[PDB]
């Protein structure tokens, strides 16, 4: 349970005063292993369905019903439609590494610090929803750039209406 | 063994070692390749540990 | 035009023919699975972002849930395979979803505009004394915002 | 022996192994209908896979990727037959060539359909990217495994599990009906092969 | 103008065999060295070993 | 079904007697399909007129219980459906011990 | 060892040879069309004299 | 803030992630703009060269796998897709763990001109060198640990021939589980030269 | 038929043996038409796929020669003239044996 | 046009050479290797053997 995530020194810190380190260790290689045993049944259940196999029965490659009945009550679906060439719904496109390099990424630093990822510029990111336009289509990477410039500039420093109030108050900044 | 197994007696655990398939390959490779690459090849036994 | 498809798109359905012209025009098609459009995908022969207009979209949730329009659904669709045009036209050409043969002069006059003057299918709608369309489709601004 | 353009005997090394018209032992066709006998019974030689990166240590947990293999070897000298025929352009080797691609095609069946209309609605990434979403989904494995609790059908674990993104198809596979499929439209009018 | 129609054909037809050319020289060098080659240098500092 | 099936899948009844050695309640139709997705699947039987229909199909194989403990009528032709894109014809039956 | 290697690097060559030849073929077969190509302008400015 | 030091517009991209001086030519999607801004970030936390870097994420197992596979999306999408379908990668030309009999086997058959006895002669060359491999008898062992459930164990090989060529191999007892060894705790056979 | 499952046009194909949606630019002979028909039935009928095949004639001599030697035109040419004709391929570099 | 007729023959001329240069490379190219290589490759296998 969770602890391939949670590492030895995130367990080590939780784990000082509550049991002995060879037991902690051991703890740590087992889930560890386990992780890769949830990889290992999960896929081997899954990729019986994968739907260029299931059309030719010549192969023989078969799929059992017994342990298959049971993740769709679990997971509701999640084997039950598979996907296209990729987009931007699949597991294994751009999205996917994308939050699985969030969720790795947003506790590099504590989140008391300026240099923090959410707080250094990006409240916007836990905005930003994932449609297939926004994987699709190529905007100007400058026009985005002011776009989250004015986000910032317009938030908390000066507290205005919009971007003719912006476009005004540096009319008036000289220095 | 005697009749030509060997194993490792590991507790109460008997683990097969080696073989006695390339003394009865010989028969079945007189023939030809495809004698060779049969189910019916495949299907050759072991003796009792 | 075949006669036999103008025969088809100038005839007028009450609910009195409703199930005589079902079967003459779909022999033994039960209405439930006619209704699901995988079969509708199967059978008038098209794309699923071309089946994102007919009824409507549809995931396996009920959408747009109709209780019976067959009839009405297959004559535009058959004219649309006819005169290869798209469903924001169809459906704004005579929305009273009803045919009478001076829509088929009007669509001669828009498909003659555009093989005249080369110009796009909204603009010989403007030609035919027809508003511009607002509405959006296909993951692409509409008349309106181009 | 398929690099080096010599196909028959690349076809009879092939049906060593996985014959799709069955098998003759003296006269009498044989019930089985693959050579390897641990393809007809799958056997884990190997268990942990993920000590590495190897695509060899995962064909070994799992010997049907080894059939799915076996079967694209099989796709690929077809295809090279169809093409070797294609290129001399007699109208005899045409009908060759056409009777190749559809002894493929008729090995694969169809393109496979998918709905499109799918599950997915568009979350924000703060929600999506949750470690509650992860936690549940690791405990959910595990107690499939393990063979404990009563299935059950309500959306509140599934307010995780919905942001799961969704497995997609074979992309090298799904390039195989496209290529045939243009090949063969090619023979169907009068173009070449360019 | 005829002409000039046919020198336009005259072009077309240099223009493929060097596009021939680029694409066949492309790839013998991006498919830099073969199989058996490689295998050479396997054999060799099998020698070595 | 070329009418209503849109898919290329089809189902396989074989029906269970009542009995012999396993002495059960009353008859049941066993079928097996290969569409995932859980629906009803509609055994009617348009020569007596009744149905068997299982509520929660189950993925690939499932029990789905007869009723009318009568098997002269399941010898005749039988209209499976899914009303989900699938149906299939059902004829020739065979007997055995 | 030694031997293997000599044989399979004499392979080798003969391969890259033969692409060499492909490569002659194809040029040799475009200049071909050229000057059809350059016949057919001709004829037109003998039609214009 | 103050706190972070800027002074000019590259210190502002380096803390916005972002960059203001591309020429607006360029065109680019949204989420591979976010991507190359999360990695600047992950680059830039992994030099220690923004300060205070918290050490307790560092050590996790996907930072460990950072440099290699995780820092571009290519070789994600390679070990993902490795992991689901080997058989795009299965290749059975170059195979790890591969013995010196498949060697002179794909060695007897590297040329050209292939005629099929030429194939069936190195078959059976491969043949007699599996024979002489499958009749081995074991004279004596040794255990690595003090007990027997845990450490290594290495045999020591006979042949069925004069002046012999005795050959050794090892075993694990730690991949011991359900009453037999699984395949991978074994060891090829090695050649004993002395 | 309704027991011969067709759906589209390339279920015809198959079923007829002979195709409809070449373009007319294509111009073949008549045997060699009825060729190419009778050699995508055999075809079919090797692989299975279309179903229940007899076994019986399926354990001939010829069909186990189908695969090398009788299923194009030029090998089984080949054959026929390499009994009659052995002259043409008496080469006496390369003997066998 | 006597002059015009004079290039159309110059263009025989030149349409001559590349047609005999592709049929002497596609020959080449066709008989991929002789039978003395051939028999090279059979002796590096005898000494293997």
């Amino acid at each position: 349970l969770t602890d391939i995530c949670h590492y030895s020194f995130n367990e080590f810190r939780q784990q000082v005063s509550d049991h002995l380190s060879w037991s902690e260790t051991n703890r740590l290689y087992r889930d560890a292993q386990q992780e890769q045993k949830e990889n290992q049944l999960y896929e081997a259940r899954i990729l019986k369905r994968a739907n260029p196999q299931l059309q030719n029965a010549v192969h023989l490659g078969i799929t059992l019903p017994h342990a298959e009945l049971r993740g769709y009550n679990s997971e509701f679906g999640g084997r039950a439609s598979q996907y296209v060439a990729p987009g931007s719904v699949s597991s294994m496109f751009s999205p996917a590494a994308y939050l699985t390099e969030l969720y790795r990424e947003a506790r590099n630093l504590h989140a008391s610090d300026s240099v923090y990822h959410l707080d250094e510029r990006r409240p916007d990111l836990q905005s930003m929803t994932l449609s297939q336009q926004n994987m699709d289509t190529e905007l100007s990477t400058l026009s985005l750039s002011n776009e989250i410039l004015l986000k910032g500039i317009k938030a908390n420093q000066s507290n205005l209406d919009s971007d003719t109030k912006v476009m005004e108050m540096l009319s008036t900044f000289r220095p | 063994d005697e009749n030509g197994a060997q194993y490792m007696q590991w507790g109460a655990y008997r683990i097969r070692l080696n073989t006695l398939f390339a003394r009865q390959l010989v028969e079945r490779a007189n023939t030809g390749i495809d004698t060779i690459l049969s189910m019916e090849t495949q299907n050759i036994q072991e003796p009792m540990m | 035009i075949s006669p036999e498809l103008f025969n088809i798109l100038t005839e007028e359905i009450t609910e009195a023919n409703a199930e005589a012209i079902y079967k003459q025009n779909f022999g033994d098609i039960d209405p439930a699975c006619l209704a699901m459009p995988e079969y509708l995908k199967s059978y008038y022969n098209f794309s699923d972002e071309e089946l994102s207009q007919f009824i409507r979209k549809y995931p396996d949730n009920e959408l747009n849930t109709q209780k019976i329009h067959l009839l009405k659904i297959n004559k535009i669709i058959l004219l649309s395979q006819a005169v290869n045009l798209p469903f924001l036209k169809l459906d704004e050409i005579i929305p009273e979803q009803n045919i009478t043969p001076t829509v088929l002069g009007k669509i001669f006059l828009v498909k003659y505009y555009m093989q005249k003057y080369n110009i796009g299918t909204e603009t010989a709608l403007i030609l035919c004394n027809d508003s511009i369309s607002q509405y959006s489709y296909s993951n692409q601004p509409s008349q309106f915002d181009r | 022996l398929l690099h080096e353009q010599n196909f028959d005997e690349a076809n009879r090394w092939l049906k060593y192994v996985w014959s799709p018209s069955g098998y003759i032992v003296r006269g009498q066709i044989k019930n089985y209908h693959w050579n390897v006998r641990p393809l007809l019974e799958n056997t884990s030689w190997n268990s942990d896979p993920l000590d590495s990166v190897d695509p060899d240590a995962v064909a070994q947990h799992d010997p049907m990727h080894y059939k799915v293999a076996t079967f694209m070897r099989t796709l690929d000298l077809l295809m090279a037959r169809g093409d070797h025929a294609y290129r001399q352009l007699e109208r005899d080797t045409l009908n060759e060539a056409k009777m190749w691609y559809m002894q493929a095609l008729h090995l694969l069946g169809n393109k496979p359909y998918l709905p499109l209309s799918s599950v997915w609605n568009d979350p924000r990434l703060d929600n999506a990217a949750a470690t509650t979403t992860q936690k549940a989904h690791a405990y959910a494995i595990t107690s499939l495994r393990q063979g404990t609790q009563t299935p059950a059908l309500l959306l509140r674990s599934a307010n995780t599990l919905t942001d799961l993104f969704l497995p997609q198809i074979n992309d090298v596979m799904l390039s195989y009906w496209n290529k045939l499929e243009l090949r063969l439209y090619n023979l169907r009018h009068n173009l070449s092969i360019d | 103008i005829e002409e000039i129609d046919a020198e336009k054909t005259v072009l077309e037809k240099s223009k493929a065999g060097a596009k021939s050319r680029f694409d066949n020289y492309s790839k013998l060098y991006d498919e830099d060295v073969n199989a058996g080659e490689r295998q050479a240098l396997d054999m060799r500092i099998a020698s070595q070993s | 079904n070329p009418n209503n099936s849109s898919n290329r899948f089809m189902f396989y009844p074989v029906y269970q007697y009542n009995g012999n050695t396993s002495g059960l309640a009353q008859g049941r139709l066993l079928f097996h399909r290969d569409t995932s997705y859980s629906s009803k699947v509609a055994a009617w039987i348009p020569g007596a007129g009744r149905s068997l229909i299982n509520e929660n199909a189950n993925i690939g194989d499932d029990c789905a219980e007869d009723s009318v403990n009568k098997p002269d009528d399941l010898k005749q032709y039988i209209y499976m459906t899914d009303s989900k894109g699938t149906a299939t014809d059902v004829s020739g039956p065979v007997d055995i011990n | 060892l030694l031997i293997e290697a000599e044989k399979v690097s004499q392979s080798e060559i003969w391969r890259r040879r033969r692409q060499e030849w492909e490569i002659q073929r194809n040029n040799a077969e475009a200049e071909m069309k050229q000057i059809d190509a350059q016949l057919k302008s001709l004829t037109v400015r003998r039609e214009a004299a | 803030n103050r706190a972070a030091s800027i002074k000019s517009r590259d210190d502002l991209y380096q803390y916005l992630l972002i960059d203001n001086q591309v020429s607006a030519e360029i065109k680019t999607t949204r989420i591979a703009e976010a991507i190359a801004s999360i990695q600047l970030y992950v680059n830039r936390a992994l030099e220690n060269i923004e300060i205070h870097a918290v050490s307790d994420v560092i050590t996790r197992q996907f930072f460990i796998d950072w440099d290699k596979y995780n820092k571009r999306y290519s070789t994600w999408a390679g070990v993902s897709q490795l992991v689901y379908y080997p058989e795009n990668y299965i290749d059975p030309t170059m195979r790890i763990g591969q013995t010196k009999m498949m060697d002179t086997l794909l060695q007897s058959v590297s040329q050209s001109q292939l005629n099929a006895d030429t194939v069936e002669d190195a078959f059976k060359s491969y043949l007699t060198s599996f024979e002489q491999v499958a009749n081995l008898e074991v004279i004596s062992a040794y255990h690595d640990n003090v007990n027997n459930d845990q450490g290594l164990t290495y045999f020591i090989g006979n042949s069925k021939t004069e002046v012999n060529q005795y050959y050794w191999r090892s075993v694990d007892h730690s991949k011991f589980n359900d009453g037999k060894f699984a395949a991978n705790a074994w060891s090829e056979w090695h050649k004993i030269d002395c």
